[PDB]
């Protein structure tokens, strides 16, 4: 898997509330986080399938 | 598919709390409207 | 702007998803909705049965607008204590008064809050000392002690004309593509200028709806509509005259009263019809003759050769094999995608055969054809479907709200035969040309919230339309537009090498130019078999030239040889002595056609 889903979930640092999914690596896999609009990290993602398929 | 909910009209407290403070951050913005540092 | 026309109230609203959760806040100021782009991404909304679609967005500030632009313009003072009426997600809103610090933009300088506040809170407004909002709360940043500051956001709030388009004996072609501001903000500059100038403004559309968005679009201004059934309209006030191409070709050729229009602009001024080349000459005499200014508005200006121009929105150019009739398997990509389709068929009939394929599948299936165009296409606005099935007329600037077209790339193309009998056939499927593609191809590309458009194509474009009857059918129509000055209108320059005809051939003396102009108005004729019948001294209602034919032009429907009865009881069979296949290509134009030969017209 990529280097960037080494990477916690990253709330941005804009208030909007968007549903993602990040790649939890010490739990093994994408929960769903909130994003807050602004410079998303790459683990980031709109679906969960995409973010297996991805990590 | 987004749907709206009324809130709130637009008017001021007098009846307000007064908090927070005053920094000044250098702080520059990118392209897609982002900021920091 | 953006690229569409189409509860109403004021006050701050939750922006909410149902998968219900709050994702933002807005302002409803006016008649518009303010937001961060960063909480809808131009996303539509739908609320108390009604729907708000985007207008204005500013994306190097995190700023949208649905449903008109941005005058809150009231601006912190840099000292006055502001207060943030934050709207948490399931919660009583909040006022929360501050006094502002600062970010040091270092390209400026702004005021900014450290209230945080939960996720589901962008987009609430940060109101002043006056009681207006000076700002949106949302877009921040977090400071090296950890603490989380944001930004006030709020607009401050246009195209200018260049003086030498104006000018007399200067001919202006505008390339403006889709998201250039043509209609919604180019048009309304020239127009206003102009009347500064006290300018005799004509407006040519290629179709009515166009000139109806035009209208939209120029409100507030003194605009004037022109119908086709008025040969001229004078007022002494300051007016803007506002037509279809083939209304002021028409009154050309059946009025006297034109008037000395000095600024004439024509939109779509691609448009290959007989009546818009004939009226592009008759413009380009006029800017010649010293008398009138001009300005050409299209994407596909003369020498226009590349099929995928660029675009203000992401398209994506796939090339595969696309059905040409009605289809059993092997084509899933085209009724699994799942957004809305724009097709392009050579004809009524194909398209007809395309679309009862399509409706098969549960599809909602809207046609659009040159006569039925101005019909059918409010339709496409005011209802939802799955297809477009159209033919060239939706390339003359109608606008779709879709994520995807396809064409195959092919088309009729009506061709003046000369060996021996002059006939009228109807050549194809063949190649379009490349500006047709490109023009096909405009379609999409152009909301900005989309990134997906994709342009599903067929085949390469072909760059032969000389023998296209179009030319020499505007010649015919343009010989017959008599000029005070006894000029010689030719046709547009790009345009004259089309047809190898010397200029004024056509020209028919009074009565049979009468007749001329009636068999195509009410005949409703194409302009070559117009000229074919008027030419030949035959009066409008005699209508024996429909049945004294030689054999080899019966004409055949689903297999027939047609049997029409004639007006005084006779039963004859259906052989013009002049032979236009565009009068029996589809069963709409045969059935009118079958009219005119009964005389019941």
């Amino acid at each position: 898997r990529p280097d960037f889903c080494l990477e916690p979930p990253y709330t941005g640092p804009c208030k909007a509330r968007m549903i993602r999914y990040f790649y939890n690596a010490k739990a093994g896999l994408c929960q769903p986080f909130v994003y807050g609009g602004c410079r998303a990290k790459r683990n980031n993602f709109k679906s969960s399938e995409d973010c297996m398929r991805t990590c | 598919d987004l749907s709206l909910e009324k809130a709130a009209n637009v008017q001021w407290d007098e009846m307000a709390d007064i908090t927070g403070s005053s920094p000044i951050i250098e702080v520059k913005q990118d392209e897609d409207g982002s900021f920091s540092i | 702007l953006w690229d569409v026309p189409s509860t109403l109230s004021e006050g701050v609203y939750r922006i909410m998803q149902r998968g219900k959760t709050q994702v933002g806040v807005g302002i409803h100021m006016e008649g518009v909705f303010h937001t961060m782009w960063h909480v809808t991404r131009g996303s539509v909304i739908c609320h108390e049965t009604g729907r708000l679609e985007p207008s204005w967005a500013d994306v190097r500030n995190d700023m949208i607008s649905y449903g008109g632009g941005w005058r809150l313009g009231d601006k912190w003072d840099k000292e006055e204590d502001v207060q943030v009426l934050a709207i948490e997600p399931g919660k009583n809103p909040k006022h929360v008064q501050t006094k502002p610090g600062l970010f040091k933009t270092l390209t400026g300088e702004i005021g900014a809050v450290t209230l945080d506040f939960k996720p589901g809170t962008s987009g609430s407004p940060i109101i002043n000392k006056k009681g207006k909002v000076i700002g949106l709360y949302g877009n921040g940043v977090v400071t090296k002690s950890g603490d989380y500051v944001s930004a006030i956001t709020q607009a401050e709030r246009d195209y200018e004309v260049d003086e030498d388009i104006f000018r007399k004996k200067r001919l202006t072609i505008m390339d403006l593509h889709p998201g250039a501001g043509k209609t919604k903000r180019i048009l309304p500059s020239i127009v206003r200028e102009a009347l500064k100038r006290r300018l005799r403004t004509l407006i040519l559309a290629p179709t009515r709806v166009v000139a109806a968005e035009m209208e939209e679009a120029l409100r507030g201004l003194p605009i004037r509509y022109q119908t086709p059934a008025v040969k001229s309209e004078h007022t002494g006030r300051e007016i803007v005259d506002l037509m279809c191409h083939a209304t002021f070709t028409t009154r050309l050729l059946s009025s006297t009263r034109v008037p000395n229009y000095n600024l004439i602009v024509m939109d779509e001024a691609h448009f290959t019809d007989p009546c818009s080349v004939a009226a592009r000459g008759y413009i380009s005499t006029r800017v010649e003759m010293g008398e009138a200014a001009a300005i050409f508005m299209t994407a596909t200006p003369p020498g226009s050769i590349d099929p995928f121009p660029q675009s203000n929105s992401p398209i994506e150019d796939i090339e595969r094999e696309i059905p040409e009739r009605s289809w059993n398997t092997g084509f899933d990509w085209i009724t699994d995608y799942q957004g809305k389709t724009v097709w392009f068929v050579p004809s009524i009939k194909a398209g007809n055969d395309i679309a009862n394929c399509l409706r098969k599948s549960g599809k909602k299936v809207i046609q659009l054809s040159r006569k039925t165009f101005d019909t059918e296409y409010p339709k496409t606005k005011l209802t939802d479907w799955d297809f477009v099935v159209t033919t060239d007329i939706s390339e003359m600037g109608a606008n779709f709200r879709a994520g995807r077209v396809i064409d195959p790339r092919r088309c009729l193309k009506p061709v003046i035969l000369t060996d021996g009998p002059e006939r009228v056939i109807l050549a194809g499927p063949i190649p379009v040309t490349p500006a047709s593609a490109a023009q096909r191809r405009g379609r999409i590309g152009r909301n900005p919230a989309q990134e997906d458009d994709q342009y599903v194509f067929s085949g390469d474009p072909l760059k032969n339309d000389e023998d296209h009857a179009h030319w020499t059918e505007a010649k015919m129509l343009l010989d017959n537009i008599y000029t005070p000055e006894g000029i010689i209108p030719t046709l547009f320059g790009p345009e004259r090498e089309k047809t190898q005809a010397i200029d004024g051939e056509f020209r028919l003396r009074g009565e049979q130019r009468k007749t001329f102009v009636e068999l195509m108005r009410r005949g409703d004729l194409p302009v070559w078999l117009s000229y074919k019948v008027a030419s030949a001294g035959i009066s409008y209602k005699d209508r024996e030239w429909c049945f004294t034919g030689e054999r080899n032009n019966q004409i055949l429907e689903e297999n027939m040889e047609v049997e029409i009865w004639t007006r005084e009881g006779e039963k004859k069979k259906l052989r013009p002595k002049w032979l236009d296949a565009r009068v029996y290509a589809d069963p709409m134009a045969l059935k009118d056609f079958k009219e005119f030969a009964s005389g019941r017209k």
